[PDB]
């Protein structure tokens, strides 16, 4: 859960995805 | 996958001298098999978010992706490889009347329709008090509430009250 | 103690809506039926006859006891939930750490040094906090499980050690 | 490299001792490794004695 | 330590020793009901309500949270029946009589008319398996010396 | 309205449908007033020995040892031979023993009756 | 065997469509499958049963 | 098929019971009938490790199927014609089954109406 | 023969004349050595028993029990040097004297060639055990427990004395070889039933069957650790050894008279195992489990079938080793908590991680989980009993069903679950306790490779 | 899951009370005692703590539910129940 | 006597190695899950060769290895029977659990006893491939409870959860 | 071969010659090929090394033979000195007969896998040989009791011709 997470969460928003 | 086995089975059990009630039993199960399958896809995926506000949705970990994909490509073909490779070591029934040979597909497609209609009936604003059938099915079919409480109490009560004491 | 009537209806209101949430599932339905359920609650708010309120309560939960979802919704961490004491098997009491071999204790010097301080405070504070308890104990034994704070300055509240040093809810 | 030494000390040497155990101890006793007779079909020859078994008799001409 | 008299004794007859037994289980006399004198040797042990540990409020803080028990309170004579792991008593949403009625009806209806299902089996209008070599007598373990009775299938 | 939930020894009546606390009296509430007092009287000193720094040991529950005593030793001294105990002892004593004797006797009375007349098959039974 | 498989297929599936936990749904789906497997071994279909095991 | 209803819902005496037929002699109604000439002798069918329920007349269209599969390996897309040839024979065997099934079915009620014809005249 | 007896008795002066603090050491050194010598005795010939002299002989049944007893001897010393450390040197030496004197009598009894010689030290084993239970027992009811244990066996043993001397005056010698070769068909005269009853009830008492088993719970619970194991791991087997030797001259009377004992045993195991399901005392729960397993042997021996005898010895060794381990388990957590109630000390696995493992494999062995010798013993008896009658599997299997529940019941109640908060004296387990535990469990799995060693003379 | 801290709780806490239309945003204070100054009915207090319950995903016992009253005290009980200390 | 018989048996002996290595306790207490996953992966790849040998030829083995002990007319022996059922269940079961093993790392990325967890899976995995491969009823009975007891411990993985023990 | 072919009759194996027609390579052949030069040969090289070492210093062992001794049907009543030879000889024949049943059982079990799907009819000779042996074994030692002795075996046998001769008298009529 350290800094540098590429799936950085959100609050009441659509989570970010990746092309992969 | 399941076609190479279940569709053969449902056709096979229909195409044999079996108990009439037992044969009807499989068809209801196959229709019910699709029923809960829709329930999972409907509630879990086809809807609006209902989880807590902080979203931590994630599947990008290669461990999950590799594991699921490894099993996924296996499921895609699966039966085609096995059925074509194993020697023909069962008797294959051939002349099926078309009405029952489609049953393997009819019942599940039928079960799809009502389950879908029943599931999006929740989208309908109307509310209904629990039907006694639902009060039965949802409680694991009434089995654990009784058969895990009545016999366990008697044998235990016998052990202490009688027996030992 | 005295489970007064107003606490009962609030408990009725809270759990019934939780069951109601388990039924409508979809948020718009849940919001809709909660509001009407809310409306039919506060509409009858003027009853000088407290007995009538109880009578109106008597058939309330009976319908709930029919209206209850056979599988209500519980957050897993709560009792009955899937994640109930799931991480209990990991948390271990702090006093067991005193057993640790000196080589093991040497692996964590400063934290063990800070433990020594905590052992030091709990020693003299025990006499201080027990003395406060005796000098203010109500006659005929304690009447309620509620515990008084530390009245004077500097001293710690009585019987603080186990609550303060309780293992964290997520111990790994 | 990590795959190689893993293969040698977990795939290579285990089948080595198993083969030695099978070839000279388990098979050294009768009826320990019993096989199914290799199925032969009409018209297939067998190398141990050479001769081919007769071809299967001509069909009653069923065609779809 | 417990010396002698807080050890359990015999069934108290009169209120005076009933009150002592109530203190003996650190409870008031109005809530100390000894077990009936059936002669099974229950003694002066109090009859506690037949409620499993599952019915205790979990949110309350217990000195034994796994068993949901405080310290020193009289515990049930049958604590090892009603422990959380073992037999529960929590109120099911539907009545026990209906609990048994629907279950017994289901299995009975399922089993009973399964039998009549066996009475009228389901089968396609299909003949038997015409097998060659007098119904495969020789290859079904039949005695080669005992010549099989002639069984041969025709064409239709 | 659904007719009510009838309880049972295995599915007791929940406190939510219990009429007693729904008709509380100017006496019963006072009954549930020293309940916390005795509960606190049992809880307070427990934490005292529980949180005592000098305390190195166990906190023996007098209720606990009472339960073991009442379930281990305090049975026969409080036992009294009565028709209820007498019949129950005979029913759960000689009863099952003689019942199983009868079952096995007839089964062991049917088994040999077959083999003296050669009405049973043990062609491959050797390791008896 | 096919009787036991038959009753197992409903009761597991019948309770399946009313549960609210994914783990409960999936397992009841399994037990419905093993209900179906013994139906196959019921009417002299062992090999197809093993096929169903693989799938 | 529909004979289930005709047996249970209808009169049961007019449906040939699968546990009973054949009952009438094969020659009765079949003058100069032809016997099923099996081609593969018991020997070849035996050492081919052929399972007993498959040891039927159409097994002759199964034995070479395994032969094709043996040389087909590793390819498993071969033997399509042979497999189609094999199950088509099973179809030919199968069509005979309800031919025999309804032969008795068309025979038995014929006696029933014949019996009434030869009984009601008295 | 003498290569084991003299070293055992010669060990007695060693403990008495050893240094003040070396008594535990030097006794442990040679007690292990005696087992090594006894292990050499374990070899057996084809059919003739390994005969040494008129006074001593061994067969394929005595040898596995002989090595078991000598192997046991270090274990009590290992398991006892915790509650006797704060004792005067003479009492410690006197305590050690009791075990080795006891262990001497077991060696003599199993190797005895004459039934009377078998009989004399059959009773002599009680004198040291009575001292151990009463003097060093740590409880109050040990006094009544000692009386119950002593009087029960005596009430059964004395009729055997009259029976045995009657054989002597009627059939000459009672040597095991001569009695086996000159066996005669015992008649069904109404005296012969009482002849049969006397020759059997003596072993029945110290092989607790339903009804005649109330001495075991009080003896096992009240005795110290060393007394509990010896009385549960070898002493109960003394009755078992007696039958295999003594039913040589009880046929065909055993065919008909077996029914009341068979019915009491097969039903008794279901009842006794049911007691285990609701026991409040951990030691008592282990004690009652010994009744069920022994009751299983009762059916095995009384059937008189080659398979039944083989499983009888298999269960005989397995149950003794397992029960000794479980009594070590109960003993190892007892002084930490200073009580015997099971629910007092819950969640021990979180505090003690290795004891969870040791208690785990102890449960599986008592479970008759295959391929542990317990399973071989129980499974062999099932087939022998099933051939005797088809119905018994209902009783036979149901015992295995009940055995699963109570065996795991101690595991979940003690090892798993939430640790109890108030206790804070549970220290990390001493390596002696851990070593003693592996001393028990490891030879059990070692025996899995060679069941033929413990199958018995019928093999 | 990243360690949720007290600043995160209060930011999420007053977010929902600001969301709650009867609690209009301008008079939101960390110590805004509900019925004394917001006039919020206690029968809706039992409704907002379950809003908190879904906000952070856990159950608030009824014993302290009616005691959980102040938005600062809302955060205060949240922190210790999840050992949020940072 | 092809490699079929020899290497179909060595497949089993492959998965036993992680258990033995773990008991040494010198085993890697950090990347143990990676160790076992790759071990099962190789066992899967080995398990192919008996399969490809099967659909080609169709031979099924019976490996009556070391004679345990003989009971008069009974000769109870550790014997493995590589039927068509066993020769194909071995690859698919290995393939599934190998997929599970990769998924298990991601799911249990925080469980402190993760190494113990993976050890339990192998022991279960061992107990099953001796259940499916069982020429005698006794070793079939070996797995029938070896798998059951392994299920008990694995189900009660969270020991504290009272319901999990139940 | 180490064992005897007469004791363990092995019908000749009918292995077909490999004759594929598909053009794509047959993989299994390659797996046996790369197994031969990776596992089989190194095993053989080690094996031929141990065998030559074994033959370097060869030590022998023989099979113990017990000569015939008077058994129990001519041993005098009591006289346990003669009973000892009688009992020991009888028990030796018991183990031999137990091994004889074992030899038949392996042959019967060997047919199962050997004959595959032909097991039902191909080795009916194996079935009857075991049936003949098992029935004869029953008349010899079955139901002798866990304390079986040559006296009981003689006793059980003596009943057999007692009933048989009684049946013979009835049959003669
Ligand atoms: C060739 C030889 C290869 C190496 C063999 C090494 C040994 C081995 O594994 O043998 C396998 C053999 C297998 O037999 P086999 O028939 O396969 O033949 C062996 C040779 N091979 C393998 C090549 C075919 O089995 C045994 O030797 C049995 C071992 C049993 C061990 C029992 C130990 C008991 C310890 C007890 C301690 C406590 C005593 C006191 C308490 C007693 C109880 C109460
Ligand atoms: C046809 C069916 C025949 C009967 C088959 C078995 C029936 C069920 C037997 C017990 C099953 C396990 C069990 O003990 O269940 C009760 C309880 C768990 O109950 P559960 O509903 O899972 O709720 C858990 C908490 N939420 O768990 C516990 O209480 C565990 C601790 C106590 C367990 C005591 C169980 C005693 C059972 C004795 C049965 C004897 C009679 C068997 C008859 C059939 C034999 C084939
Ligand atoms: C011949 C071919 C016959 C084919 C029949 C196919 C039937 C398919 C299943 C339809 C009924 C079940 C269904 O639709 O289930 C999904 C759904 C769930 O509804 P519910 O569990 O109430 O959750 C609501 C949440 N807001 O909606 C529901 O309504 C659930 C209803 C629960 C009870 C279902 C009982 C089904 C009985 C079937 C026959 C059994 C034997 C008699
Ligand atoms: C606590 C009570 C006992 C517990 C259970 C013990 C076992 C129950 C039976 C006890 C029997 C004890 C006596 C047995 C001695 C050996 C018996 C023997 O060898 O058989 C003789 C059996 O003869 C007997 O009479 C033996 C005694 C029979 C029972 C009577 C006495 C025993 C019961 C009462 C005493 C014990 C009870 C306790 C009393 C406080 C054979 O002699 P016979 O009578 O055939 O002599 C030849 C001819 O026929 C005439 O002599
Ligand atoms: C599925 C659905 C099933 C069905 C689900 C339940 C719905 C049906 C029952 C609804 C309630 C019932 O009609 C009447 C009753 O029990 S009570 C009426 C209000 N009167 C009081 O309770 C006493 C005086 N008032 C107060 O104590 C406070 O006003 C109060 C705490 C209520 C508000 O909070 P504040 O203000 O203190
Ligand atoms: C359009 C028809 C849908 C249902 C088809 C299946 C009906 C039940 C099975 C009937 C045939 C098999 C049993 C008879 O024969």
């Amino acid at each position: 859960a350290g800094g540098g997470v590429h799936i950085e969460p959100r609050y009441r928003q659509f989570p970010q995805l990746t092309r992969s | 996958t399941g076609f190479y086995s279940k569709d053969l089975i449902i056709e096979a059990v229909n195409m044999s001298y079996t108990n009439a009630w037992a044969l009807l039993m499989t068809l209801i199960a196959t229709s019910l098999t699709a029923a809960y399958s829709t329930r999972i896809i409907f509630f879990a995926f086809l809807g609006k978010p209902r989880f807590p506000p902080l979203v931590l949705i994630n599947e990008n970990n290669p461990l999950l992706i590799n594991s699921i994909k490894r099993l996924l490509i296996g499921s895609i073909f699966a039966g085609f490889i096995i059925s074509n490779n194993i020697p023909p070591m069962t008797v294959p029934n051939t002349t099926m009347p078309l009405y029952m040979k489609m049953t393997a597909l009819i019942v599940t497609i039928m079960g799809f329709m009502l389950a879908l209609e029943l599931n999006n009936t929740t989208y309908y604003l109307k509310f209904k008090y629990p039907s006694q059938t639902y009060k039965f099915s949802n409680m694991l079919g009434y089995y654990p509430s009784i058969m895990h409480r009545l016999p366990t109490y008697h044998n235990l009560s016998m052990s202490q009250k009688s027996a030992s004491s | 103690a005295y489970l007064t009537h107003q606490q009962k209806v609030l408990r009725l209101y809270k759990r019934a809506l939780r069951h109601l949430e388990s039924w409508c599932v979809h948020r718009d339905k849940y919001r809709y039926f909660a509001c009407l359920m809310r409306a039919r609650f506060d509409e009858h708010k003027n009853e000088k006859d407290m007995v009538k309120a109880t009578q109106l309560l008597r058939q309330a939960e009976e319908e709930f006891w029919y209206g209850q979802h056979p599988q209500p919704y519980i957050f897993p961490e709560s009792p009955g939930g899937t994640s109930y004491e799931r991480y209990e098997c990991y948390k271990v009491p702090e006093w067991c750490l005193d057993d640790w071999h000196p080589s093991e204790k040497a692996m964590y010097p400063d934290y063990f040094a800070k433990r020594e301080q905590w052992k030091r405070l709990r020693r003299e504070s025990w006499e201080r906090e027990v003395k406060q308890l005796q000098e203010e104990t109500p006659p005929g034994g304690p009447r309620t499980e509620a515990l008084p704070p530390a009245r004077k300055e500097g001293d710690l509240p009585p019987l603080w050690w186990h609550i303060v040093t309780r293992p964290r809810e997520r111990p790994m | 490299y990590r795959h190689s030494i893993f293969a040698v000390t977990h795939v290579l040497i285990p089948v080595w001792i198993i083969h030695y155990y099978l070839k000279y101890h388990v098979t050294a006793k009768p009826y320990t490794v019993v096989e199914r007779k290799p199925r032969i079909f009409p018209g297939d020859t067998i190398l141990e004695t050479g001769e081919v078994i007769p071809l299967m008799k001509e069909f009653p001409d069923q065609h779809h | 330590h417990v010396t002698k008299d807080m050890f359990p004794g015999p069934y108290p007859k009169t209120p005076e020793e009933r009150a002592a037994a109530a203190k003996k289980y650190n409870m008031r006399v109005e809530d100390y009901e000894p077990y009936p004198d059936d002669g099974m040797g229950y003694g002066d042990y109090p009859k506690l309500p037949d409620r499993s540990q599952q019915e205790r409020d979990p949110w309350y803080d217990w000195d034994h949270p796994d068993l949901r028990l405080n310290w020193g309170e009289p515990i049930h004579w049958d604590l090892d029946m009603y422990i959380r792991n073992r037999v529960d008593t929590s109120p099911t949403p539907v009545s026990w009589n209906t609990m048994c009625k629907h279950l017994s009806g289901f299995v009975a209806f399922m089993l009973f008319m399964f039998w009549v299902g066996e009475i009228y089996p389901s089968y396609q209008p299909v003949g038997p398996k015409q097998y060659p070599y007098n119904d495969l007598y020789l290859e079904r373990g039949g005695d080669p010396t005992k010549e099989p009775e002639p069984v041969v299938h025709y064409e239709i | 309205s659904f007719p009510k939930y009838k309880p049972s020894r295995l599915a007791t009546l929940p406190a939510t449908l219990d009429p007693a606390e729904y008709d509380i009296s100017p006496e019963t509430r006072k009954a549930q007033a020293e309940r916390l007092a005795i509960r606190s009287r049992l809880k307070r000193e427990y934490l005292l020995q529980y949180n005592d720094p000098n305390r190195l040991g166990v906190i023996e529950d007098p209720a606990l040892i009472r339960w073991t005593y009442a379930r281990s030793a305090n049975i026969y001294p409080n036992f009294r031979p009565t028709p209820k105990t007498s019949l129950l002892g005979a029913l759960f004593g000689i009863g099952p023993l003689f019942f199983w004797y009868y079952v096995f006797k007839t089964d062991r009375d049917k088994k040999e009756k077959l083999i003296q007349e050669g009405k049973l098959d043990q062609t491959f039974n050797i390791s008896y | 065997t096919l009787c036991l498989g038959a009753i197992t297929t409903l009761f597991t599936a019948l309770c399946a469509i009313t549960q609210n936990d994914i783990k409960k749904i999936v397992a009841f789906s399994t037990s419905s499958q093993l209900g179906l497997m013994m139906v196959t071994i019921g009417i002299n279909q062992p090999h197809l049963a093993f096929l169903h095991i693989c799938m | 098929g529909a004979h289930l209803a005709r047996r249970y819902l209808g009169d049961a005496s007019k449906e040939p019971d699968p546990l009973r037929m054949p009952t009438f002699p094969p020659d009765y109604g079949f003058p100069e009938r032809k016997e099923r000439e099996m081609v593969a002798t018991q020997q070849e069918m035996n050492d081919a490790q052929l399972m007993l329920q498959q040891r039927d007349y159409c097994a002759h269209y199964l034995i070479q199927l395994l032969k094709c599969k043996r040389d087909s390996f590793p390819n498993f897309l071969a033997c399509k014609h042979e497999q189609h040839d094999w199950d088509y024979c099973e179809h030919l065997d199968y069509v005979k089954r309800m031919k025999e099934f309804e032969r008795e079915r068309r025979l038995l009620q014929r006696k029933k109406r014949r019996e009434q014809r030869e009984a009601e005249m008295a | 023969m003498l290569k084991i007896i003299i070293p055992t008795t010669m060990l007695l002066p060693m403990t008495w004349m050893s240094k003040h603090n070396m008594i535990w050491i030097n006794a442990t050194v040679h007690s292990l050595l005696i087992s090594l010598i006894s292990l050499s005795l374990l070899n057996q010939l084809g059919e003739n028993s390994l005969n040494f002299s008129l006074t001593f002989f061994s067969d394929s049944l005595s040898a596995p029990l002989l090595v078991l007893t000598t192997w046991l001897l270090p274990l009590m010393l290992m398991a006892s040097q915790s509650h006797l450390s704060k004792e005067t040197t003479t009492r410690k030496k006197l305590y050690i004297t009791m075990l080795i004197l006891l262990q001497l009598f077991l060696i003599m009894t199993f190797t005895a060639t004459e039934l009377i010689l078998f009989y004399i030290l059959f009773e002599a084993t009680l004198v040291p055990t009575l001292i151990i239970i009463t003097r060093w027992g740590n409880q109050t009811e040990r006094l009544n427990a000692g009386l119950y244990f002593l009087f029960y066996t005596l009430a059964g043993s004395l009729p055997l004395l009259v029976a045995l001397v009657y054989i002597q005056n009627t059939t000459g010698s009672l040597n095991f070889l001569i009695i086996h070769y000159w066996s005669h068909p015992l008649s069904n005269s109404w005296s012969n039933i009482f002849m049969w009853l006397a020759c059997i009830m003596a072993f029945m008492v110290k092989m607790p069957l339903y009804g005649l088993h109330l001495w075991l719970p009080k003896a096992h619970v009240e005795a110290p650790i060393a007394g509990s194991m010896v009385l549960a791991a070898v002493l109960l087997k003394l009755g078992g050894y007696g039958m295999m030797r003594i039913t040589t001259i009880l046929n065909p009377l055993t065919n008909y008279m077996a029914y009341p004992f068979l019915m009491l045993s097969m039903w008794g195991m279901i009842m006794t195992s049911s007691i285990c399901l609701r026991q409040t005392d951990l030691k008592s729960l282990i004690a009652y489990s010994s009744v069920s397993h022994m009751a299983l042997v009762i059916v095995a021996i009384m059937i008189q079938t080659p398979w039944s005898f083989m499983g009888a010895t298999a269960l005989m060794i397995a149950h003794g080793l397992t029960s000794s381990m479980l009594f070590c388990l109960a003993n190892t957590n007892y002084e930490r908590v200073h009580s015997r109630t099971m629910i007092l000390a819950r969640g021990l696995q979180t505090l003690l991680p290795l004891m969870a493992t040791w208690w785990l494999m102890a449960s599986l062995t008592n479970l008759a989980l295959p391929p542990s010798i317990n399973l071989i013993g129980e499974l062999f008896i099932i087939t022998a009993s099933f051939s005797w009658s088809n119905i018994t599997i209902i009783l036979m299997g149901m015992n295995m069903m009940i055995t699963a529940l109570y065996s795991l019941y101690m595991l979940i109640t003690t090892q798993r679950g939430k640790y109890t908060h108030h206790i804070n004296n549970i220290k990390a387990s001493f390596t002696r306790e851990n070593a003693l535990m592996a001393l028990h469990i490891l030879p059990l799995l070692l025996l899995t490779l060679n069941p033929k060693m413990i199958l018995g003379p019928l093999y | 899951a990243p360690p949720l801290t007290l600043e995160a709780i209060k930011d999420r806490v007053l977010y929902v009370l600001k969301l709650y239309d009867k609690i209009d945003p301008e008079k939101l204070s960390v110590n805004s005692h509900f019925m004394k100054d917001l006039g919020l009915d206690s029968l809706d207090q039992v409704e907002i703590i379950m809003a908190m319950e879904d906000e952070f995903g856990f159950e608030i016992p009824d014993i302290d539910a009616e005691k959980l009253m102040c938005p600062q005290e809302i955060v205060d009980y949240i922190a210790d129940k999840k050992d949020v200390y940072e | 006597m092809n490699p079929f018989a020899s290497l179909t048996l060595t497949t089993l002996i492959i998965l036993t190695i992680p258990i033995m290595m773990s008991n040494s306790n010198i085993y890697k207490t950090n990347l143990y899950p990676n160790y076992v996953k790759t071990t099962v992966s190789y066992a899967f790849t080995l398990s192919l060769v008996p399969l490809l040998m099967f659909m080609h030829t169709g031979q099924e083995m019976i490996i009556s290895n070391w004679h345990w002990m003989t009971l008069q007319t009974v000769e109870l022996s550790l014997s493995f029977k590589m039927d068509y059922f066993s020769v194909m269940f071995i690859p698919v079961a290995l393939f599934v659990t190998w997929s599970i093993m990769e998924f298990s790392m991601w799911y249990m990325h925080s469980d402190p006893f993760i190494n113990r967890f993976f050890k339990y899976l192998v022991l279960f995995l061992i107990t099953m491939m001796i259940l499916v491969t069982a020429n005698n009823l006794f070793q079939l009975f070996i797995g029938w409870e070896g798998v059951g007891i392994m299920s008990f411990l694995l189900i009660g993985w969270w020991h504290g959860r009272t319901d999990a023990n139940t | 071969d180490s064992w005897d072919k007469d004791v363990y009759p092995e019908p000749p194996r009918r292995t077909p010659a490999p004759a594929p027609q598909t053009s794509l390579p047959n993989p299994v052949t390659y797996l046996t090929k790369i197994f031969d030069l990776l596992v089989d040969r190194p095993v053989t090289l080690a094996r031929e090394f141990i065998e030559q070492q074994h033959a370097k210093n060869r030590y022998y062992y023989y099979h113990r033979e017990f000569r015939r001794v008077p058994d129990i049907t001519e041993c005098e009543e009591k006289d346990i000195l003669c009973m000892f030879e009688a009992e020991m000889q009888w028990r030796r024949d018991y183990k031999v007969d137990q091994e004889i049943v074992n030899i038949i059982q392996e042959r019967l079990k060997a047919c199962q896998q050997r004959e595959g799907e032909s097991y039902r009819q191909n080795c009916a000779k194996e079935l009857e040989q075991f049936t003949q042996v098992s029935k004869a074994f029953q008349d010899r030692y079955s139901d002798l009791g866990a304390h079986y002795s040559a006296r009981k075996c003689l006793a059980k046998q003596k009943q057999r011709m007692l009933a048989e001769r009684k049946a013979a008298k009835e049959a003669a009529a």
